[PDB]
RNA sequence: CCCCGAGAGGGGGUUUUUUUUUUUUUUUUUU
């Protein structure tokens, strides 16, 4: 995620009473960088019928 | 193009757009044409014979006076067509009752009116309901009239069309009344209209810009104080601007606060942000009143107080919001934008220092309002030595960025300072409560027997039946003995009281409330102004009533001797006053006597009488002791606040002596009944209507109210406040105690009393159950319902328990949990207006009796600090604050110590070191002096 | 979300990734789907773009709807796995390949038959670190072998090629056009367009008869 | 709370109309001869409705063939233009759209003479080209007069109209500013008569003032009727002058 | 019950697949 994306809260106002929607962080993925899925390799199974 | 229809009427095409969100909306409307608007005046004889009846099958009344305010040629009779700036800028003179009495409301202007204000929209349709004998209004829909209707000329502004429209208007209306001989006068400030008349091509029109009119009225300096009128701040910023600014999280808007001890700092409340913003400066407050909604500025972090592109904003409000945690430094911001202007008639005085008593013609003065937190106004006047001593209303104009001080221009004249009159409708106008008579609109929901209104003798007579079918739920309780115990002076009656003893050994207890809802029905004028007033306000003076007197004295008030509608609640419960069963039921009675307490009292006291009545009276004394017996050992509260009654002697008008009302045995006896009427109520309603149920609850108070209570405490007495449950709260409360001053405790329960939180009304479906708790009471459920004429709170409970047993269908606007919301919130504000106004009345004639008299009273502190401290007497019951300059002699030499409360100070007339702590009995001598600021009656004391 | 389908759950968002003339060759294969009649590999590495799409012919097979003296043809293009394109643009396409195999398919030999032709756009690598225009010589190239392995009679083999966002699709030995499309490209470039695209025409034409005889 | 005078003390309402006056209602027969045996294009305020009527014809399914009766199907086309704001999706199978086509046709199954039309099928497509509230009393002006300009035959005319509650007050022809700020009946008068073939209730009305509700309306689309009846009749005449 | 021959002949009365869900503007009581 960015550092500190400009994008805050968001204010929703009611009848009288106010209210703030949390920050929605934008994930992002990386380009080239990249980690192997961890599999139980003792459990892949084969299929046969 | 325009279609003609079969009726005569017309139809075209409104088109006009709106933006919304950022976008852009074509919105289209067809707008019609008619032929039979009436010019709602008394002299046309044409127009009454093309009128057509409204959905209820009745025609508008022509109410505009066949002879009007007659002027100088060539105006002579006139009628006055107002535009749309004369209206938002001088709508206090247009309430005004010694001008514009037949005034012509064209629909254009009220549309742009309603558009650009709000408020005054509201006020200008009140005038034109609101017509009488003196003052009347009308709304000619001349958009709708195919004679009058005019159509943008090609290249033409829209606001030169909707003068052009105001123009034929009054153009249709003079020819339309020549043979009446009455000319029509156009009150505009508007430059445009003037050169379309000045050529005159089409037809005559007069017409006098305000100003110019005023200067035609044979009253003209009475009303001409009316009309309303390198430093410079920064513009504030263009509408586009602010909304945009919100939506990128760069603005941000809150009510802002400014205390009276600084007027060059304010804060805001963000919900962006956990600790207030604060604002510096007077540029900065930017002409900001305090309760104002603004839109505020983030301003640099080097500005802050112990950028370019909307990012580096956004950045530096995340900055703000880390240093707020961080408590070091804290952000500040400059107001940008007025949001909503707190903006109400002010009541103030002239400032006898801006007035020339040599001046003849028009001089500017200045006017110190009454509110101590805002600045004075600028007033042109003529009339400045007549306003001199006297309390005036202003109203404010404008404030601009080149002028140091806002500008005002007066309303009326309340009167001359320290007078009974004056001050009393100062003090009511102030705290926001309509004293004004009731309008014929209100008059007219009334029974048109009027006073010789009487139940039917008989609840099954054909006619009764005919005209109340609802009469056969009602119940007959004429044969019980009911009793009312109220003070004195009271004919406004809610309450009535009986018992018998059933022959199963059990008591039977009826609680008897004011018939009010029978009277006063949803959607009414009488309802309406009801609503609106919410409590009727109790003064020493006078009494503003919630409704009419015909009503709320006579016909509800459940008088003696008399049969009255009342609504009933009979309880059976047995010698131990627990509750068996309950039942809700409208009634008719008649009250045996309506005792007063001190009489009351002594009819049980004296042993003299074995009637049947008083042998009710007797058990009714003693099921209230069991009663609140149970309450105490439950968990109630045990608050205090008597306040003193300002005795009025026979022979003098002017108030000379103040004494203390007593708590006698008849006033526990009916508090008692009274709350136990309102739980059953407050049950059955809700049982009924679980999610629009008129109820009222009281919050538990936080620790942080008390933890200063009790720092002073363990401090100086060694004791401290459990908080622990509202039981614990009174056990400790009723240990704390001194020997040596039985005043003492009294004092700490007044002053405990100030840390409670304020109970509100709400709707049961605005909380979940356990929120319903009343903390004060100790009870799970609590509404109010046993005074309908003084609260409309009880009438909304007293049409739910009517529903709640059958009676009669609820009313859709107390099933809305929307509708139900509005009123709460307005009787809760209207309760909060009745009290300060009460608490306000005793204010004003105790320190008229104290106002040429010194007496050594005795005197308690309740507050102590560096600066002096604070003493009650609770013999006038007005606190006082002792300046450090007139406390003692050299106020270097004083020292405060906050840890122990205590004050040592040298008294000017000795030369002794006295430690002054909190909670002595001090003897005090009392004086009182108007302010020549704010010519408020301030009690001036001097320990001893 | 939906019930006919495991699309997961429906508060996740799709990984979004961040920053921190040329001569064509094609290789082509047939007959490697026992479900149909006819299939055809059609794979092509040219430049920064790779596409490999498969085809599928099924029929002549049964026709509910009405009596037919010729036979009947219907084309669909499939999205494949990570390149996606336009419903509107798979359906266009689509219209435009039969109008094309209408003009080359001798329909009078399959009476109340229906000739049902799939097109999956597998794998379509955009490696560059309307392009639908550049796929579609590819396609009639696929669809062609596919026929043609089918054993579903054509007048002449339909070959096509692209240039400049432009693609024409030719027959008898580049003489006559079964097909013209013109995506963006220049003015007045309609000459430069056809020769080009005959050039390509006749190289996709000699290997897909060499793929037809000698595989 | 509306901050609009939706119902002035001088009863004058929005757009101009009383209580009690229909919106400008013009008809028109035959619009689209070579689309549909029969054909109305209505205009009642802003609202715009295409009304085209296919058959009696052959079916095109077998499958879907009663030797009884005809069958009658009705398609309301509600486009994303009707509205100030347009609709991003489409309404076709819009459970709402579903409910006015199954409501329209169970009108007219009781109207229609389908017993004489055995064997065929008639098919009324709708277009509804703009949108300005009393939408469904329109849409079933707009089938009447197309069914008639078909020469299919039916017992009775169809009118609809809407009328909508404010507060006591009742008002009829309501429009789409009116509808959003309060409860409205839809309803549909057989003919002359006080028959309703459609009664719709959609919000809150208070069971006292339902009746006087109805009164309104039937009252007010007898007069729908006869607007039609004479727009119709000025068709036929003008026709029947240029033919014989 | 229906069509074609003048007399117990003949011909017709009408069956089956295709594509997901939103929806309008400072406690408490009597005053
Ligand atoms: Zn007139």
């Amino acid at each position: 995620i960015d550092e500190r994306a400009s994008d805050l809260r968001m204010t929703i106002r009611t009848r009288g009473r106010s209210a703030t929607i949390r920050e929605t962080y934008e994930i992002i993925c990386d380009q080239t960088k990249s980690v192997p899925l961890m599999i139980n390799a003792k459990n892949i199974a084969f299929a046969s019928n | 193009r325009r279609k003609r229809l079969a009726d005569g009427l017309s139809v075209t095409q409104k088109v006009f757009v709106r933006s919304r969100n950022g976008g852009a909306t074509k919105i289209v409307r067809e707008h019609y044409l008619r032929s039979d608007i009436p010019c709602l005046s008394r002299s046309c004889t044409k127009c009454p014979q093309i009128v057509v009846p409204d959905a209820q099958n009745e025609l508008p009344k022509f109410i505009l006076s066949d002879s009007p305010l007659e002027l100088s040629a060539p105006i002579g009779k006139h009628y006055v067509v107002l535009d749309t700036n004369v209206v938002l800028q001088a709508i206090d003179l247009l309430e005004n009752p010694n001008c514009f009495f037949d005034v012509i409301v064209p629909q254009i202007v009220l549309d742009e009116v309603r558009n650009k204000s709000y408020p005054v929209y509201t006020r200008l349709r009140t005038l034109c309901r609101d017509s009488d004998d003196h003052k009347r209004f009308i709304v000619f829909h001349n958009e709708f009239s195919e004679h009058t209707f005019v159509e943008r000329l090609p290249n033409e502004t829209i606001n030169d069309r909707n003068n052009r429209a105001i123009r034929k208007t009054c153009q249709w209306y003079s020819e339309h009344l020549k043979p009446y001989d009455i000319n029509v006068v156009l009150v505009t400030n508007d430059r445009l209209n003037r050169e379309a008349a000045t050529k005159e091509v089409e037809s005559n029109i007069i017409t006098k810009s305000l100003v110019q009119y005023i200067e035609l009225l044979p009253n003209a300096d009475d009303i001409r104080d009316s009309i309303p009128q390198d430093f410079t701040f920064p513009e504030y910023y263009s509408t586009a601007r602010v909304m945009g600014g919100l939506k990128n999280g760069v603005l941000y808007q809150g009510n802002i606060q400014i205390s009276e001890y600084n007027f060059l700092e304010g804060s805001v409340s963000l919900p962006r942000f956990s600790k207030p913003v604060l604002i510096v400066g007077q540029k900065n407050l930017n002409r900001a009143f305090n309760g104002d909604q603004v839109i505020v500025e983030l301003l640099p972090q080097s500005e802050w107080k112990a950028v370019i592109s909307d990012k580096q904003r956004r950045l530096l409000a995340k900055d703000a919001m880390i240093a707020q945690r961080s408590k070091k430094i804290q952000p500040t911001a400059k107001v940008v934008y007025i949001q909503r202007r707190s903006w109400r008639q002010y009541v103030g005085q002239l400032a006898p220092s801006s007035v020339d008593p040599q001046s003849s013609s028009t001089q500017n003065v200045f006017v110190i309002l009454m509110d101590k937190c805002l600045p004075k106004v600028r007033i042109r006047t003529r009339r400045a030595a007549e306003l001199l001593d006297k309390r005036i209303v202003i109203s404010i104009d404008s404030w601009p960025t080149t002028h140091k001080y806002p500008l005002g221009h007066f309303v009326r004249d309340l009167g001359t300072i320290e007078s009974a009159q004056a001050e009393t409708e100062a003090l009511l106008l102030e705290h926001d409560v309509e004293y004004r008579p009731f309008s014929k609109k209100v008059l007219e929901c009334l029974p048109a027997e009027g006073h010789d209104w009487k139940a039917p003798t008989k609840l099954d007579d054909p006619e009764a039946v005919s005209k109340d079918p609802l009469l056969t739920k009602r119940k007959d309780l004429r044969d019980k003995l009911i009793c009312s115990i109220d003070p004195p002076g009271c004919v406004d009656i809610n309450d009535a009281l009986h018992a018998k003893k059933l022959p199963n050994g059990n008591w039977e207890v009826g609680v008897h409330i004011a018939d009010v809802t029978h009277f006063v029905k949803p959607g009414t004028a009488l309802d309406a102004e009801g609503a609106a007033r919410g409590t009727s306000v109790y003064l020493v003076d006078k009494r503003i009533d919630m409704l009419p007197m015909l009503l709320g004295t006579d016909l509800c008030s459940l008088k003696p001797y008399v049969d009255r509608f009342a609504f009933s609640v009979i309880w059976e419960l047995d010698d131990s006053a627990n509750i068996v069963n309950v039942n809700f039921m409208k009634s008719v009675i008649r009250s045996r006597e309506a005792f007063s307490y001190e009489q009351a009292q002594l009819r049980i006291d004296d042993k003299t009488q074995n009637d049947e009545l008083t042998m009710g009276m007797r058990a009714l004394l003693k099921l209230s002791v069991k009663l609140k017996q149970k309450r105490l050992e439950a968990g109630a509260l045990n608050l205090a606040s008597p306040e003193v009654k300002v005795h009025m002697d026979s022979e003098t008008s002017d108030p000379n002596e103040v004494e203390i009302k007593k708590l006698l045995a008849t006033n526990s006896l009916v508090e008692e009944f009274m709350l136990l009427a309102n739980i059953s109520v407050a049950r059955k309603i809700y049982d009924a209507f679980p999610q629009t149920a008129m109820l009222r609850r009281h919050a538990a108070p936080p620790s942080t109210n008390f933890e200063i209570l009790n720092e002073m405490l363990n401090t100086r007495k060694n004791m401290s406040i459990s908080l622990e449950s509202s039981k614990a709260l009174a056990d400790s409360l009723d240990r704390c105690v001194d020997p040596e001053d039985p005043y003492f405790n009294t004092l700490v329960r007044i002053m405990s009393t100030r840390c409670m939180m304020a109970a509100q009304y709400f709707y049961s479906g605005a909380y979940s159950y356990p929120d319903f708790r009343h903390y004060g009471l100790a009870v799970d459920i609590y509404t109010h319902f046993t005074s309908p004429i003084r609260r409309y709170c009880d009438v909304v409970a007293h049409r739910q328990l009517a529903g709640a047993i059958g009676y009669e269908p609820l009313s859709l606007t107390h099933r809305d949990k929307n509708k139900m919301d509005m009123i709460c919130r307005n009787i809760n504000r209207k309760h909060r207006n009745a009290q300060f106004a009460g608490r306000a009345s005793i204010e004003y004639y105790v320190g008229q009796v104290m106002r040429n008299n010194e007496s050594t009273e005795t005197g308690y502190v309740i507050k102590v600090f560096n600066n002096g401290i604070v003493v009650l007497v609770p013999k006038f019951g007005v606190e006082g604050l002792i300046r450090l300059d007139n406390l003692t002699e050299d106020p270097n030499s004083a020292a405060f110590d906050e840890v122990e409360y205590k004050l040592t100070f040298v008294p000017t007339n000795s030369d002794k070191p006295r430690d002054v702590y909190v909670f002595d009995k001090v003897e005090v001598q009392v004086r009182s002096v108007m302010d020549p600021i704010t010519s408020k009656r301030k009690a001036e004391l001097l320990l001893k | 979300q939906d019930r006919r389908r495991l699309l997961g759950p429906a508060a996740a968002k799709p990984m979004a990734f961040s920053n921190t003339e040329s001569e064509q060759e094609l290789s082509l294969h047939t007959g490697f789907i026992e479900n149909c009649n006819g299939s055809a590999l059609v794979e092509a590495r040219s430049l920064g773009h790779q596409t490999s799409l498969i085809s599928a012919v099924y029929g002549p097979r049964s026709i509910r709807g009405s009596f037919t003296s010729q036979g009947t043809i219907s084309i669909q293009l499939k999205n494949g796995l990570l390149e996606k394109y336009n419903t509107n643009e798979l359906k266009e396409v689509s219209s435009f390949l039969m109008g094309i195999f209408n003009s080359v398919v001798n329909l009078s030999r399959y009476p109340k038959s229906g000739i049902d032709i799939f097109v999956y756009l597998t794998y379509d690598k955009d490696l560059t670190n309307s392009q639908i225009s550049s796929l579609i010589p590819h396609c009639i190239t696929s669809i062609t072998l596919a026929l043609a392995d089918a054993g579903i009679e054509l007048v002449d083999m339909a070959g096509a090629g692209e240039a400049n966002g432009t693609v024409v699709s030719f027959i008898k030995n580049g003489e006559e056009i079964v097909g013209f499309w013109k995506d963006d490209g220049d003015d007045e470039d309609l000459l430069e367009c056809l020769d080009r695209c005959k050039e390509q025409y006749n190289r996709y034409r000699d290997l897909m008869i060499s793929c037809l005889m000698n595989q | 709370m509306s901050r609009l005078e939706i119902y002035s003390p001088e009863g004058l309402r929005l757009d101009g109309r009383r209580w009690n006056e229909l919106r400008r209602f013009e008809s028109s027969i035959n619009t689209h001869p070579h689309a549909a045996d029969g054909s109305s294009y209505m205009e009642q305020g802003n609202n715009k409705i295409i009304t085209l009527v296919k058959g009696p014809k052959e079916p095109r399914l077998k499958s879907q063939m009663d030797t009884s009766k005809a069958l009658l199907n009705v398609s309301v086309n509600i486009t994303k233009f009707s509205k100030f704001e347009r609709s991003k999706s489409s309404h076709k199978n819009e459970r709402r759209v579903l409910e006015i086509q199954t409501s329209l046709v169970r009108m007219f199954e009781k109207n229609v003479m389908l017993n004489i039309y055995p064997r065929t099928v008639i098919d009324i497509e709708i277009h509804v080209l703009e949108q300005d509230g009393g939408i469904m009393g329109s849409l079933i002006n707009g089938i009447t007069l197309a069914l008639i300009d078909a020469g299919i035959s039916m017992f009775d005319y169809i009118s609809g109209i809407s009328v909508g509650l404010y507060d006591t007050t009742p008002l009829l022809d309501t429009n789409s500013l009116e509808e959003n700020a309060m409860s409205t009946v839809t309803l549909g008068v057989v003919g002359k008569s006080e028959k309703l073939s459609l009664l719709l209730v959609e919000d809150k009305i208070p069971l006292d003032r339902l009746e006087n509700v109805l009164a309104i309306g039937i009252a007010g689309a007898h007069r729908v009727r006869d607007l039609m009846d004479e727009e119709l009749r000025k068709h036929a005449q003008k026709r029947v002058s240029n033919a014989s």
